[PDB]
């Protein structure tokens, strides 16, 4: 997978997008603990707009 | 950039070579004055001695609160070729200076059986006789036509090799066949540097390719720091150098370090480029080339006292800009202009030391510069990417036995392979790079039970 | 992407000795270190419109309306190019001396004249009232069914059109100056008023009234000063000098005591001409002229009759008309009108510290209220005694996981009162108040919502006030914490005023930054953040921080409160990591206590 | 930034009386110590000063105040 490290508060946005995005089967495959977090690869440029927004 | 200072390119220099470079007294000077005090104390007292002293005598030489910084330059002198070790005959370790080293320190200071470097036949006041202030022009005027080469201005006077050097050193990378030269993100990180870290990084990336154009990296730093030792008044002359020594000093004389007169000619004049070639930090304040003139509010506002295209490019590189006045420009420090500048990659200590260097005087007693509110936010945009890094790989899970799962781990650590661990759930992530080598270990231990 | 104002510029050879840079969109730039600064402040502050005042070079624009009020006090054309010519680096170039002409060549081109309460208008030559009268709107609304004066034509106009007809006579550009006979008036008798020569007065107050009254007349206008720093002094001073006689509003009900106490010592109006419609006084109105009213919150129609229907009799008769209006920023498009319609004023009264008035961009209400007269360096009145020495730090706490799921689900307000509560910012509002608490300094935390204070102070046992409470309780209240000697905490709301009074202490706080009092938060900080003791040292002691969210859409209101902190003087700094608030004995330290408030925000009722 | 001021007591009586004693020091090699001396000195360091003084029966004359030789010209 793709380790991504981030917040844990911010841990729940990227697991609001996989219920909610229909491309795939699952977006968010491995979730190893509150700061690690795995991933189909593609959409950490597509994120760079979300943040903007979040 | 690593700052040499005569000593990483030195160490690990060749030992044919290490005795052919003290070979010219010039090269026993130089290296002499770059030697700490003690080494520099411990040479000129073993300069006039035959004999291989003790290992003793050199450690008793110190007083014993200095032992800490005592062993560094005894280190540096043996690193160094100077000191190589002999034997006393019993079990004592002698200490020797290396002849060639010693024999041409003291044609150095003594009398010598070669002649120097320096030389005049007889030509006085010379014909078109430069003036040092035109000398500075000359440098001024060179130099920025090369940085406006890499910016990529309609000043263009680069004469190709140069540009080819600039596309071998790894700034400007020519890509898409037709001449479309652009800039590497190490020439935007080239470009905000000082311009003694800029020509002496020049000096290492071309001395880096010098198995090219049948260059010795020996005789061309010899050159280097004998330009560098030099006055800009007095003048020189041509006459003992080699062929490739002329080819290394005109195109020297395109770099802009070195102010011919002709090509033909027997005459240089050292630029005062070339005098403040050192591997080393202009300063934190002000600069010996130029004073500063940028003005750095903390309205995150940018006042360049500065009419010059190419430092207007830069603050464009860190900034955006709004106004322009023939004495003066300004320019905000935008959030955006920076991650632009993060776009191409700028991390926001090279602005706010950029600030610093180019602070006008009615900021003299003005410091204002100490709590930087963007650094820490910059961490945080950073983090908007940091928040997802890419990579590949595999998870092991039906995992089992505790005590089993803590040997796997050791595995996939020492490769390299392993990214992260859990021993709550036993799982761990391996590359798709050496999955090959974990399961052939898996089955190993599968089958040892 | 740059404007190059090079060429249409012209260079010249004084580089060092000149304050100005004059950009032909009307922008001047001006050099606050040059010996010259003082003088090149002056002619700019009374001709241009300033946009920025940092620390080194100011930013100053010329438009229409400060050109105008700058010919209307009495400099000419050649006075201000002259001296535009005599101060700027670079030279003046077409655009704005076509412009400053097309604004200063003549005084006035309609004249409105002020006599025997007759608002006539007048011109010296008869061919702009000509062409002032083929207007079909002017013929529309004119009046009509009603010496020592050479060459001048007049005619009247009635008194409910005075509005309109300068809202008119702006849109035919051919504008108006007031112009008011005091000789003509003589129905109306002067009272003797004696000022108090024991009764301090301040050097920005006196450039103030000398940019109101100025040569002989008074003149309507806008004077934005400081509130809690002498506003109150500046207009009591004010009706005594004149020695005419005016009523004063106030939307707010504490103002009332505010104004009253500045000129309580310095009188005998308070046990001969006092009056009060508000509050339920009506104490002689019948001859006390000079009143003190509330806009247009009163008045109605059969409902309140007798009484508040005197409310607006006995002040029009016995008040020339020295309109005073406090605090017309928070008072939005509809009240200004009713104001110059129920009362008949020579000359109009501003007294706002604030910059930009009702923060709309739209629509200006500022001209029918007259020009800004006068901007006070606020460099010298918080370095003199006038104000508390606010230093600014804005604090920004991470965003709880738990509260921010439910955020996105919902653009409803309830998500509003969600991301407001954060259990991450509620632990550093304690610490705010612990950091403060052995330091016994008067600290409030400001909320702006209807009870959203109140669950702050109940839950650690501490004081709160707010909107609809009781006039009784406020009353003491207000006295624990600057007349009465007693530290003490408490929570209060916007409540629509400002309390400010004589007590040197200082501190105060931010909770949301996005809501109704996202406006009035701006003169606030100077009312409410006062100094610590009388004529305070020049050092600093006064803090005031601010907590916002992260990553919660809130930045939009906190980048605007930048630009006009950097006006105030105050020392504005960010800091995101408190440093120091995980070391101490807080609430909500385990995560089981913050699972339990999420079942309790969305059960609240939205 | 240093400066040495050598002073060599050049007693011609003294270093007669040692010349004619015929030993193996005399004020050749005297004067040629304080000059590997001045020039170890100045060698040292680029900004280095020397002066040297000889004290006569009766004057203090100063002594101090291209490289065919292959020494630094200065």
């Amino acid at each position: 997978g793709v380790l991504i490290e981030c917040d844990p508060a911010m841990k729940q946005f990227l697991l609001y997008l996989d219920e909610s995005n229909a491309l795939g089967k699952k977006f968010i495959i491995q979730d190893i603990d509150d700061t690690h977090v795995f991933v189909i690869a593609e959409l950490v440029n597509v994120l760079q707009e979300r943040v903007g927004e979040l | 950039l690593q700052c040499r200072n005569l000593q990483e390119f030195l160490g690990g220099l060749s030992p044919g070579v290490l005795d052919r470079l003290y070979g010219h007294p010039a090269t026993c000077l130089a290296v002499f004055r770059e030697l700490p005090s003690l080494a520099k104390n411990w040479v000129m007292r073993m300069l006039f001695l035959e004999q291989p002293l003790p290992q003793a005598a050199v450690a008793l030489w110190v007083k014993k609160e200095f032992s800490k910084a005592q062993e560094e330059s005894t280190g540096l002198l043996s690193g160094l070729r100077i000191w190589h070790t002999q034997l006393l005959p019993g079990g004592l370790q002698g200490l020797i200076l290396n002849p060639i080293f010693r024999q041409n320190l003291r044609i150095a200071l003594l009398g010598g059986g070669k002649a120097w470097s320096d030389d005049t036949s007889q030509l006085g006041p010379d014909k078109h006789a430069r003036d040092v202030p035109s000398l500075d022009k000359y440098a001024e005027e060179r130099w920025e036509v090369v940085l406006h080469f890499m910016v990529g201005s309609p000043s263009a006077a680069v004469s190709q090799d140069l540009a080819q050097l600039l596309s071998q050193a790894g700034l400007m990378k020519s890509t898409e066949p037709g001449e479309p030269p652009c800039i590497t993100s190490a020439g935007f990180q080239f470009l905000l540097l000082d311009t003694p870290a800029q020509l002496w990084y020049f000096m290492l990336q071309y001395l880096q390719t010098a198995q090219s154009r049948g260059m010795d990296l020996v005789e061309i730093l010899s050159f280097l720091f004998q330009l560098s030792f030099s006055t800009l008044g007095k003048d020189y002359s041509v006459e003992g150098m080699s062929d490739s020594l002329l080819n290394f000093l005109q195109h020297l004389r395109e770099f802009g370090l070195v102010f011919q007169r002709k090509r033909k000619s027997r005459r240089y004049y050292p630029t005062r480029l070339a005098i403040n070639l050192s591997s080393g930090v202009s300063g934190a304040g002000g600069t010996v080339h130029q004073p500063g003139f940028i003005v750095v509010e903390t309205n995150y506002r940018l006042y360049a006292y500065t009419e010059s295209e190419l430092q207007i490019a830069l603050i464009a590189l860190f900034s955006e800009m709004l106004y322009r006045f023939p004495n003066m420009v300004v320019a905000q420090v935008t959030r955006e202009s920076v991650q632009q500048a993060i776009a191409s990659g700028i991390t926001a200590q090279q602005i706010i030391h950029f600030l610093r260097t180019r602070a006008h005087p009615v900021m003299l007693k003005q410091t204002p510069v100490l709590p930087p509110t963007i650094t820490d936010q910059i961490r945080l945009w950073e983090l908007e990417r940091d928040r997802l890094r890419f990579t590949e790989g595999v998870l092991y899970n039906q995992f089992l036995s505790q005590v089993d799962f803590e040997l796997l781990l050791a595995h996939a650590r020492e490769l390299g392979v392993l990214v992260f661990e859990n021993s709550a759930k036993r799982l761990m992530v391996v590359t798709p790079a050496g999955h090959s080598d974990v399961k052939r270990f898996w089955k190993r231990q599968k089958h040892s039970s | 992407g740059a404007k190059d104002y090079r060429l249409q510029m012209p260079l010249k050879d004084d580089h060092t000795s000149r304050p100005l840079w004059v950009a032909p969109d009307g922008h001047i730039f001006l050099e606050a270190f040059s010996p010259v600064y003082k003088y090149a402040q002056d002619f700019l502050v009374a001709i241009a419109e300033p946009v920025c005042r940092p620390t080194h070079v100011h930013e100053y624009k010329l438009t229409a309306y400060s050109l105008y009020a700058a010919v209307s006090v009495g400099l000419q054309t050649s006075d201000i190019t002259e001296y535009l010519r005599k101060l700027s680096k670079t030279g003046v170039p077409d655009g704005i001396m076509q412009f400053i002409k097309l604004c200063t060549v003549s005084y006035g081109k309609v004249k409105l004249v002020l006599k025997h309460n007759r608002y006539f208008v007048e011109s010296c030559h008869p061919d702009v009232i000509q062409h002032l009268l083929q207007d079909p709107v002017i013929r529309e609304c004119r009046l009509r069914n009603s010496e020592e004066e050479t060459q001048t034509v007049s005619f009247e106009v009635k008194q409910e059109m005075i509005e309109e007809l300068q809202k008119r006579c702006i849109h035919l550009e051919y504008p108006l100056l007031a112009e008011y006979d005091f000789r003509n008036d003589s129905v109306n008798p002067d009272i003797n008023i004696d000022l108090k020569p024991t009764a301090v007065l301040r050097p920005y107050q006196e450039k103030s009234l000398r940019k109101m009254f100025g040569n002989g007349r008074a003149r309507s206008g806008v004077i934005v000063l400081p509130c809690g720093a002498g506003k109150s002094l500046v207009g009591v001073t004010a009706a005594c000098t004149v020695r005419k006689r005016c009523l004063v509003l106030g939307n707010s009900a504490v103002s009332v005591e505010q104004w009253k106490a500045q000129f309580k010592m310095w009188s005998t109006i308070d046990d001969s001409q006092i009056c009060r419609f508000t509050s339920d006084a009506k104490d002689k109105p019948i001859g006390c002229s000079v009143a003190i009213s509330t806009y247009s919150m009163l008045g109605h129609t059969t409902k309140r009759s007798w009484e508040a229907e005197r409310v607006m009799e006995w002040l029009k008769t016995q008040e020339w008309g020295l309109m005073i209006l406090d605090e017309v920023h928070t008072i939005p498009a509809k009240m200004f009108r009713r104001v110059l319609t129920i009362v008949q004023a020579h000359c109009k009264l501003g007294l706002t510290a604030t910059l930009v008035r009702e923060d709309d961009k739209i629509v200006d209400l500022n001209f029918l209220i007259g020009p800004k007269l006068y901007e006070a360096n606020w460099m010298e009145l918080q370095n003199n005694g006038y104000i508390a020495k606010v230093q600014c730090a804005e604090v920004w706490c991470p965003m709880s996981p738990e509260f921010y799921r439910e955020y996105v689900a919902i653009k409803t307000k309830k998500r509003i009162l969600l991301y407001t509560m954060n259990p991450n910012k509620f632990r550093a509002c304690q610490f705010l108040i612990k950091f403060h608490e052995r330091r016994n300094d008067k600290i409030i935390v400001f909320a702006d919502n209807v009870f959203a204070l109140k669950e702050y102070a109940i839950r650690l046992n501490k004081p709160y006030i707010y909107g609809p409470t009781s006039q009784g309780e406020r009353m003491q209240i207000l006295q624990n914490f600057k007349h009465n000697p007693k530290i003490n905490t408490i929570f209060i709301s916007k409540v629509g005023d400002t309390s400010f009074d004589l007590p040197e202490a200082n501190v105060l706080i931010q909770i949301s930054s996005h809501g109704g009092s996202r406006r009035q938060e701006a003169q606030r900080l100077g009312r409410v953040l006062r100094a610590k003791k009388g004529m305070v040292a020049e050092e600093y002691n006064a803090f005031f921080y601010s907590l916002v969210s992260q990553d919660t859409q809130e930045m939009a209101y906190s980048t605007k409160r930048q630009r006009f902190l950097v006006d105030q003087g105050y020392s504005f700094k960010v800091i995101t990591k408190l440093a120091g608030m995980e070391e101490e004995d807080l609430a909500f330290s385990t995560k089981e206590e913050q699972q339990q408030l999420l079942q309790k925000v969305l059960a609240a009722t939205d | 930034l240093n400066l040495l001021v050598i002073v060599v007591d050049a007693n011609p009586i003294w270093w007669g009386k040692q010349a004619l004693k015929e030993s193996q020091f005399t004020l050749s090699k005297c004067i040629d110590a304080v000059m590997v001396l001045g020039n170890s000195h100045l060698f040292m360091n680029r900004s280095n000063k020397l002066a040297v003084i000889a004290s006569h029966i009766q004057e203090s004359r100063f002594l101090y105040p291209g490289s065919k030789d292959g020494k630094y010209e200065l």
